[PDB]
Formats: C-alpha cells, structure tokens, sequence
C-alpha cells in the first residue's frame, strides 16, 4: 500500500461551519450541494431529473484550505475520499490511470464515494491525465452523482473554453475577506490552546482590515511560534503584539 | 502525365473525377488539398520527393487534385516551390507512363495563371457545354437496374438538371429511386420525380458553392 | 426522443433489415444527415439522449478526442473508428461542432483547421473513395451556418441536411416536453413566458435552467415543480 492510498482516507475532522462569514452566498451554493444531495436522496430523485453535480471555486486564494475543512466536519460522517493534486504531475507518468481507477474502485467498495480533487493547478503526460481524467469524472463508469468541485488557486485553464457547457456549471469565485467576518474564524482559533477570554475577538479583528484567511492564519500561526518562543504559560496580545502588527503590516507590504 | 478540364460556367469537376473514378479508376492514389499545410519553417521538397517516390516504387498510381481555388506576402512562394517541384518530377528522367494525376477547381479566376503555362498543364480544354450527348449516354446506360413508371422521358430529365454532370444526374434519378423506396413502391407519379428534380437539383444549385 | 425518431430509426434500421428491398428496387440507402441550424435546440445532449433510445451500440467521439498533439494520430484514429466500427458490431458514431473545423482560409501558411481538414477530408477520402459504405455512417451536426463545407455533397456524406430553426414556441415547447416528458410536470405551466425567455441559450443551458428550478423546489415547500421556476431559472443564471 502506497503512502498516497494510506493517506488519502481523510480523517481529524477539522474546521467546521462556526467560520461563516462574508461569502456566505457561494459557500451556500457550494454547501446545498455538498450536504442536501446525500442528505435528502429521495425528493431529489422525485423532485425531478437529477441533483446539482458541483460547482468550481477558482481566483484568489483567500481563506483556502478552509472551506474543504468546513466540507469535511460538516459530513454526515461518512467521510469521503480526497485527492491532492501534487498526485498528478510526478515522475514516472503512466500511473495516474491506475490510480485515478483504484479510488473509483475503493469508492465502488465505499459505496458509491465522494471524490474530491484539491488544488488541480499542479505535453502528452498532462494531456493523458485531463483527457482521461474527464473520461473518468465525466464518465458514467464509476458514478456520475457522487462529488465533482474543483478548489484551486489557478483554474490551467487548457480546454474549459468548450469543456465548460456541460455537466459543470456555476461559475462563481471562492471567497473574500471582509471587516466582520474575521472574527469567525478567531472564534474557531479559540479551539486552540486556552487564550484569555478576555481579550474581545472584535478588537483584534478590528486593527487588521483586509486580511484574508491566510494572513489571519500567520497571525495564529506566527503568533504561536513567537508565543511558544517568549517561553511563557498564557497567551496575551500585550506580548506578542508585535508580533501582530509585525505580521500584518510587514506581510501588508506585499501582500 | 497531368490534364486541365475546367470549366467558367458552373463548379463540380471534382464530381467529374468522381464519374470518372465511378465508372473505371482501376488504380487508388488519392492526394487531397489539405495537406500542403506548411505550417513549419517549408520541406515540401522532401514530401514531394517521398510521396513520388513511392508513387515511383508502386505501379497502382492515379490521382485526383481538388479544391486547388483556396490553396492558390509568401503565399504564392510556397507555390512556386511545390511548382518547381513539380517541373522536377515530369521533366526530370522520370517514368512519366507509369504517373497520372488530374488537377480540379472550383471557378475560372483562380485557375493559377503559373499552373496555366504550359509543362504543368499540358492539355486544356474549357467546358461551355457539359457533354449534353455523353449525359444522355451516360442516363441511357445507367437508367437500366432502376425502375420506373412506363411513361418516362430522358430528354426532359436531361434538360432540367445540366451544368455539373451526367453523374450528376444519375445522382438525381438515384435520388428519385431513393424517394420512390421511401414511398414504398416500385412505379409511382412523376410529381414526386419533378420534386427530386427540382428541389435537389436546385438545392445543389444553391449549395454548390 | 420524440420529434425526431423516423429518420433515425429508419434510416439506421434500412441498411441492414431492407435488404430485401435494395435488391429488389437497386436503391442505395442515405448515409450522412446533418443536424445543423441555430442553437438552443440542444443537438448534443438529446442526439445523444437517442443515441442510447436508439438501443445499438454506441461510441463516443468528440473535438478533443481527434485533435492530438502528435502528427499522424488522426488517421489512426478514424481506421480505429473503421476498425470498431467496420469490423465490429455496428455502433453509433455522433460527432458536433463540425463548421469550426471546416475553415478554408486562402492563405496557406500558419492553420491548423485545415489538418483537422486533412484528417476530415481524408475521412472523406475514406468514405467517397470506399463504394462499399452500407456498414456503420458517419452522422455529424454544426452549430452555425457561418463556414459551411462545400465538399459534403454527397450520398455518403452530409446528404440529409435536416435545418433546425430558432426554438420557438413549437419547437421549444416539442424539445422541452421531450427534456421534460417523464418528470413531474404541474397542470399549470403554459411554457409561454417561460418558453419565450429562453434567447441564446443551448440545451445544455436549458437544462442548467431545469437544474436551477430544481434547485428551488425543496425550499419552495412544493415537490412537483411550478410554472414560474423555469424562468426564475432564466433570470437567476442570467
């Protein structure tokens, strides 16, 4: 058993829905999707031809590696299958095909599985890959109901220009951060280690406009590497506050 | 070695190396316009060269040119090579009795004025009249495994569809046989007839561009 | 499945059963039919909704299929496609989008529409040169009327050039009844506003729009579909 096979099962249920907050409508549209389907199979099945497929999730990244985060605790728990797209692009081509047939197998196996492909913007290798890889998604061997949505940061865009007007639909974007909406997901960091609960959330994410996800994420992440590193037992803002701004304005610069 | 029937009035010479083919071609060797491409840097020497060369190395060798009015700045350079090419292939010591091949277009200004000197197109011969006696000839001799009504005329058929070919024309009586079996009968009414005539006659009128 | 199954069935059922009647009449069957026209009729999935009524075997062939990156391939393609198809059990070959591939530019330099015209063509060359065509057609349909292949007049090639017009009333009303005949349908849609909004949109946005009407319908309290979801539908993609 590869380590691609022993890993790709997902399980630590992480970020959950308590971050919703600013795309609130898209993250429904790709939410209604993802939980209604399984959830309610028979007035999807009477209601008419057949459920929503999926939706894609291009353009800034954001507050990426969240949003799949919130799609795997808010499972039924029935975890699905995930695929990295790092998977793709390796040495020795000629093994995507029996991979991307071996999860279709273990999806067989589990059930008719959810299949997920996280970040795809990782010439014949490539084109055997997407060519196939359309003759496997798009394909009515495996299933053609369980899961298809792309979350990327770069769509490659080769051939949706004509493979677009199909079975994939709702061109939408991924996110975008907002004043109010930070305060969420510090309130999914407060799942962290213990910090005093007496620091409001709100004045923390008041001195930090337009900061996406990933820069609020370097603000918990750098935080807690100078906060482990000032050798102390709580965590205050009035000793890593520097390390705050520090981590705001000197990645504001450029980012 | 090469032969020229173009004609000013009227298009479908192509449908005339399809009469010829269909009634005695013995030999395939087909060569279409879309492959002088040229899209790389230019060697259509060596294509000529290879694809001549195993039109040398096999007997079975007669070809059919069609479309040439789109394929005729450099644009015209590639032709003078592909020209010079061939001038390289039947005037050369070449086995000229064992090549064959017959050039087609579709309208009389584009008929490549280089093409129209002599060595590459030897024998010309401008179609004003489309063998109104070889059509007749051709539907007395093709008119036998078809059956139709007793009351018949070849004349009027001949008259209404004329211009392309008389292949042609056994195309629109074979075009009317492929009514009357969707009419599940073997003899039926000429109005039907009339309307093979007509409307697929002058459905080819309209869409012979 | 419903407007359009005599001159399928027929005409993919005569080669093979009325024999008889080609040797008793010496009559040879059409072969090429061309479903072009304007879009909104939905050409490539209801064609290819019949293609599996059609109850024969099938194979599918798309733009990107023969299109390769390598040179050569097409031609190894369409003698796969003879090899399957011609020396094979007789399946059903439906290719679309054929008048973006039918450009005749006079310039003849940098085009790669006119390899696609020399494996196309050259299945043509398959085809006219090859007498022997009673064994499994090629059916293919266009988008547009804009460049429109002079060289497909032939009994073996697109001969039945079926015109499709704008889906108005009567045909949005047929291709949607037949997209829409099985399915819970309440006594009250009329299909006249809604079957009027449907402007430059193809059938797979058709479908998109029934996709979005049912998308509704499990909030809307109801679980049979309404009149005025199909054009909530309409405004709601566009």
């Amino acid at each position: 058993d590869p380590t691609v096979t022993m890993m790709q099962v997902e399980e630590k249920p992480d970020v959950t829905y308590s971050d919703v907050g600013g795309c609130k409508e898209q993250i429904e549209k790709l939410r209604e999707v993802v939980e209604t389907p399984l959830l309610h199979p028979e007035r999807f099945v009477n209601l008419g031809i057949e459920p929503p497929k999926g939706v894609l999730l291009f353009g800034p990244p954001g507050t990426g590696k969240t949003l799949c985060a919130r799609a795997v605790a808010n499972r039924t728990d029935a975890c699905f299958i995930r695929v990295i797209g790092s998977e793709l692009v390796q040495k020795y081509v000629g093994e995507g095909a029996r991979m991307v047939r071996e999860l279709f197998e273990m999806a067989r196996t589990k059930k008719a599985c959810l299949i997920f492909f996280d970040e795809i913007d990782a010439d014949n290798e490539v084109q055997r890959t997407m060519l196939e890889l359309i003759n496997q998604l798009d394909g009515f061997d495996p299933r053609g109901n369980i899961k298809v949505l792309m979350a990327t940061n770069r769509p490659d865009t080769l051939d949706p220009a004509l493979m677009r007007p199909g079975r994939l639909d709702r061109k939408i974007e991924f996110s975008l951060p907002d004043l109010e909406g930070r305060t969420h997901i510090f309130k999914i960091h407060a799942r962290s280690m213990s910090v005093e609960r007496d620091i409001r959330f709100e004045l923390l994410a008041r001195l930090c406009p337009n900061s996406t996800g990933a820069e609020i994420r370097s603000v918990c992440t750098e935080a807690g590497m100078f906060a482990i590193r000032a050798r102390r037992k709580i965590a205050t803002e009035k000793d890593f506050l520097e390390a705050v701004n520090k981590v705001i304005k000197s990645y504001a610069k450029f980012s | 070695k090469g032969c020229l029937l173009y004609g000013p009035p009227g298009t479908g010479k192509t449908l005339l190396a399809r009469a010829v083919a269909s009634q005695l071609d013995c030999n395939f060797l087909k060569v279409v316009s879309s492959s002088i491409v040229d899209k790389y840097i230019g060697e259509s020497a060596r294509l000529i060269r290879e694809m001549f060369n195993y039109a040398r190395d096999h007997q079975p060798c007669i070809i059919f040119m069609d479309e040439i009015d789109a394929i005729g700045t450099s644009a015209d350079r590639e032709i003078q090579r592909t020209l010079m090419e061939l001038l390289n292939q039947m005037d050369g010591f070449d086995t000229l009795h064992r090549v064959k091949m017959i050039m087609a277009t579709n309208r009389p200004d584009t008929l490549d004025p280089a093409l129209l000197r002599p060595g590459r197109l030897d024998r010309k011969i401008h179609i004003d009249l489309p063998n109104e006696q070889a059509r007749l000839d051709i539907l007395k001799i093709h008119a036998g495994p078809i059956t139709k009504h007793g009351e018949i005329d070849y004349e009027a058929i001949v008259k209404l569809s004329d211009g392309f070919n008389g292949a042609d024309l056994r195309n629109v009586c074979t075009e009317a046989g492929m009514f009357a079996i969707r009419a599940d009968h073997d003899f039926v009414v000429q109005e039907d007839f009339m309307k093979a005539v007509r409307k697929v006659a002058d459905s080819k009128k309209l869409e012979s561009k | 499945l419903d407007k359009q199954i005599q001159e399928l069935v027929e005409a993919i059922v005569l080669p093979m059963n009325h024999k008889e009647k080609f040797e008793n009449l010496g009559i040879q069957p059409p072969k090429g039919v061309l479903m072009y026209g304007p879009p909104g009729t939905g050409k490539t999935l209801l064609a290819r909704a019949c293609a599996a009524q059609t109850k024969a075997t099938f194979l599918k062939l798309a733009g990107p299929q023969l299109v390769q990156m390598f040179i050569g391939d097409g031609a190894k393609l369409v003698r796969d496609a003879f090899a399957l198809a011609k020396e094979k059990a007789p399946s059903i070959i439906f290719i679309d989008e054929l008048d973006a591939i039918g450009t005749k530019r006079f310039d003849s330099e940098k085009a790669g529409d006119r390899e696609v015209q020399r494996t196309m063509l050259e299945l043509l060359n398959q085809l006219d040169g090859f007498q022997p065509n009673t064994q499994v057609k090629v059916i293919a349909a266009t988008n547009r009327v804009d460049i429109l292949d002079p060289a497909l007049l032939r009994s073996g090639r697109l001969d039945r050039k079926i015109e499709f017009p704008m889906p108005n009333e009567e045909a949005r009303a047929r291709i949607m009844q037949i997209h829409s005949r099985k399915m819970n349908v309440s006594p009250d849609v009329n299909y006249e506003e809604l079957a009027r909004c449907t402007d430059d949109f193809n059938g797979a946005q058709c479908k998109a729009v029934c996709v979005e009407a049912g998308m509704i319908a499990l909030r809307r309290g109801a679980t049979e579909l309404t009149h005025e979801d199909y054009m909530e539908g309409i405004l709601e993609v566009q």
